């Protein structure tokens, strides 16, 4: 196959994203969840990675680690510690809000997840650490952890299988560096969110020490589907190292603002122009687009033209492809604003421990607030342009990394722009 | 505002903060999701109940959390402080939350935000008098292609319009609890010239399910 | 620790008392500055035993090795858990 893109219905695994069927138990087993899932506990852990690792599912969080390589690293027998999945469903990035359509209206997919993935690893239990701010869609998902739980298909002998498995959720309480996985895992702890290092991961030690697998809730709720439709299925959909379908958010000047689930590598004007009903104004209008949330890199208008919406074809395009949340921008838009306010994000959500994010975000911070003015001169792109670098990859977890992006995007193709605002401000203020 | 605390006649460890008994089964019940040995996992959700009790936290609810968790004292101010869900200072009765990121200021948050300002007589960090609102200013809330959206407490008001939030303080002061969802004709997150995908008919049990399963 | 590199000989600090006029530190010892730097000890000994003077030796101070571990500050059942970061 070459052109991707155009998913039919029947092969969505995200049914009822929109709300238009029942969410609970009884419309949730009328879509195909939990159809089977004894069996699928019961044909073992080897199985259920084999199927994983055979689909090529990438990891949903953003940065796209293969998902039955990352969770065959808890297939290991138990040292006395007990062994759980922690379940990310933060959802901080501007652009994105995938997870909380997955668990608000597929709420049973996401535990069925669960205790399939939890399966898969040993795990004891679920810790399903929602973002604070989504309090009904907590309560929706406890509620379908209660009809779960009172229909025998988790907890104490779940599905029938004789494995045990409980369901936890866990409430954030205002801090986006709470969905990177070791200060998610430290926030469950009742500290501070805090990134540990690396080593040790997760899988070594986790949450209470234990070992633990950190996986998006979307990387979760399509393990079922994977599992029940099998592998090939799912490796079927976009390139190869690229397979799957993925949640797309398309925001901000489209005319449609929509979430979707589309194939892996759509084109992007595709995905705008058909799910979206395209950029305010027209293609032409089209300034730039920010591909998959506020940590990538931004992508020109000559750009969107031809790049596929997948891993590596977005890695070739020198962004990445993160969470697939498409913020659009016309050719009304002041971008140095908008760049600016993605720093100022940055700088109050950032948590303070490494010296690198802590003072560098806010003093790119405040070079682009002078930048959008343009009280500066254009010696101070460069300047800044290395105290991004300096951050990248100097810091403890990649909010460092997510921080200095923007800015090389933003100066690598529109330098022109930044230094004709900093010469005008030059000339009407001397 | 300010990171250090200082001993106010409203708020001084002397200040009179308990749970009540409901509160304290519902403790007990947090407090069973986690490990014998680890029950220091159960600050956040703790002190959040103390908050959606009193509404704010004064310096005895951070106390009671760590004398009831039996933590440090310091351990429960770190986390009150690092998070900016809870009030260290008494919020009104409704918390408007403006979200002015980069997707929600490509579709006008700004408008919504001089909507507010001008509807209540107050700017972004103050509390009107009456002590009903507060108006604060806040990062992404992860409903970005419901732009632009405030929240108001708990609950998700979404693809505003200026008129929309007006109506919706208007209802607000009147004692009423409006809608929490979008503004326009849709419901959730569709496109709102109706539906691009999902509108066959879900397959149900059984469909697609391979061979030896 | 680039201080810590080498041997030392200092002497004994006689008497340093109050300068009448200014208040300054008044001196009569000349060796009370003298401050010499060797490679080893066994130099150092030597040219104290070749001039004569008597001497007395503090042995070498290591820190002993430890055993850091980055995990060991969240463990799942030792005291040895942190309770922040
Ligand atoms: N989904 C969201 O709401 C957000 C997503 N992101 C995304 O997060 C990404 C950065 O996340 P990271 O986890 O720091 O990226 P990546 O370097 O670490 O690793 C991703 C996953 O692979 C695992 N992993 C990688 N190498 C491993 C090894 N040698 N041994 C064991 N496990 C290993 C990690 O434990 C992690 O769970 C960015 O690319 C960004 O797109 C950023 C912000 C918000
Ligand atoms: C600052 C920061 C914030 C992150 N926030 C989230 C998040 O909110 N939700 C999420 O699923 N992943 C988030 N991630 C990515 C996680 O670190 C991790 O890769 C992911 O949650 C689990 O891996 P997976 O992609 O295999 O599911 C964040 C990463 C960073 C650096
Ligand atoms: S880079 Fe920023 S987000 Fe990461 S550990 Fe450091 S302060 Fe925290
Ligand atoms: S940008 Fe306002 S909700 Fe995400």
């Amino acid at each position: 196959k070459t052109s991707f893109g155009s998913l039919k219905d029947e092969d969505r695994i995200f049914t009822n994203l929109y709300g238009r069927h029942d969410w609970r138990l009884k419309g949730a087993q009328s879509r195909g969840d939990w159809y089977k899932t004894k069996e699928i506990l019961l044909k073992g852990p080897d199985w259920i990675l084999g199927e994983v690792k055979t689909s090529g599912l990438r990891g949903r969080g953003g940065a796209g680690f293969p998902t039955g390589l990352k969770w065959s690293f808890m297939n290991k027998p138990s040292d006395g510690r007990p062994k759980y999945l922690v379940v990310n469903a933060d959802e901080g990035e501007p652009g994105t809000c995938k997870d909380r359509e997955i668990i608000r209206h597929d709420p049973h997919k996401l535990v069925e997840g669960c205790l399939v993935g939890g399966r898969a690893m040993g795990a004891r239990a679920a810790y399903i650490y929602i973002r604070g701010e989504f309090y009904n869609e907590a309560s929706n998902l406890q509620v379908a952890i209660r009809e779960a739980y009172e229909a025998g298909l988790i907890g104490k002998n779940a599905c029938g299988s004789g494995y045990d498995f409980d369901v936890f959720v866990v409430r954030g309480a205002g801090a986006y560096i709470c969905g990177e996985e070791t200060a998610l895992i430290e926030s469950i702890e009742g500290k501070q969110g805090k990134p540990r290092l690396k080593p040790p991961f997760p899988a070594d030690v986790g949450v209470f020490g234990c070992p633990t697998t950190v996986a998006n809730v979307e990387t979760v709720a399509v393990s079922p589907t994977i599992c029940r439709r099998g592998g090939a299925w799912f490796a079927s959909f976009g390139r190869e190292r690229n397979s799957g379908t993925k949640l797309f958010n398309i925001s901000g000047h489209v005319n449609n603002p929509c979430t979707v689930e589309e194939e892996m590598s759509v084109p992007l004007k595709e995905l705008i122009e058909k799910h979206a009903g395209g950029v305010t104004g027209g293609w032409d209008n089209l300034l730039a687009v920010i591909p998959g949330g506020s940590s990538t890199p931004l992508i020109p208008k000559s750009v969107c033209e031809t790049v596929l919406m997948d891993f590596d074809a977005l890695i070739q395009a020198q962004t990445g492809l993160g969470t697939a949340a498409v913020i659009v921008m016309d050719r009304s838009t002041d971008i140095v604003k908008a760049i600016a306010r993605l720093i100022e994000f940055y700088k109050h959500e950032s948590c303070g421990q490494c010296t690198p994010c802590r003072e560098g975000v806010d003093w790119m911070n405040k070079v682009m607030a002078r930048f959008v003015r343009g009280d500066a001169r254009p010696a101070e792109i460069d300047s800044l342009w290395e105290i991004s670098k300096q951050i990248e990859g100097h810091t403890i977890c990649a909010l460092g990394d997510g921080a200095a992006w923007p800015v090389q995007g933003l100066i690598r193709h529109f330098r022109p722009e930044l230094e004709e605002r900093m010469q005008r401000f030059a000339q009407q203020h001397q | 505002a300010l990171f250090v605390h200082r001993d106010t006649p409203k708020n001084n460890p002397e200040t009179p903060f308990d749970f009540t008994p409901e509160n304290y089964k519902r403790i007990e019940a947090i407090v069973k999701n986690y490990p014998e040995g680890h029950k220091a996992a159960a600050v956040l959700p703790v002190l959040d109940l103390a908050q959606r009790q009193n509404g704010w936290l004064p310096i005895s609810a951070m106390n009671k959390v760590a004398e009831i968790l039996q933590v440090p004292p310091m351990r429960v101010y770190e986390v009150a402080t690092f998070y900016t869900m809870y009030n260290r200072k008494p919020v009104g009765k409704y918390h408007i939350q403006v979200c002015t990121t980069t997707p929600c200021m490509l579709r006008n948050s700004d408008s919504i935000l001089e909507a507010i300002q001008k509807k209540l007589g107050i700017k972004v960090g103050e509390t009107t008098p009456d002590k009903l609102f507060t108006l604060i200013e806040v990062e992404c809330l992860g409903a970005c292609v419901n732009a632009p959206m405030v929240q108001i407490n708990d609950n998700y008001y979404e693809d505003l319009t200026p008129k929309d939030i007006e109506e919706i303080i208007d209802e607000l002061k009147a004692g009423k609890i409006p809608k929490p969802g979008p503004r326009s004709g849709r419901f959730s997150c569709e496109p709102a010239g109706g539906l691009t995908s999902l509108t066959e008919p879900p397959k149900g049990p059984g469909f697609g399910v391979q061979a030896g399963l | 620790v680039n201080n810590t590199k080498k041997w030392k000989m200092e002497f004994d600090t006689r008497e340093r008392w109050e300068n009448p006029l200014m208040g300054w530190a008044s001196t009569a010892d000349p060796l009370s500055n003298l401050v010499l730097t060797f490679s080893t000890k066994e130099d150092a000994i030597a040219f104290a035993e070749k001039n004569g003077w008597s001497y007395d030796v503090e042995e070498r101070k290591v820190p002993k090795p430890k055993s850091k571990s980055y995990g060991a500050n969240f463990s799942w059942n030792k005291r040895t858990r942190v309770s922040t970061k």
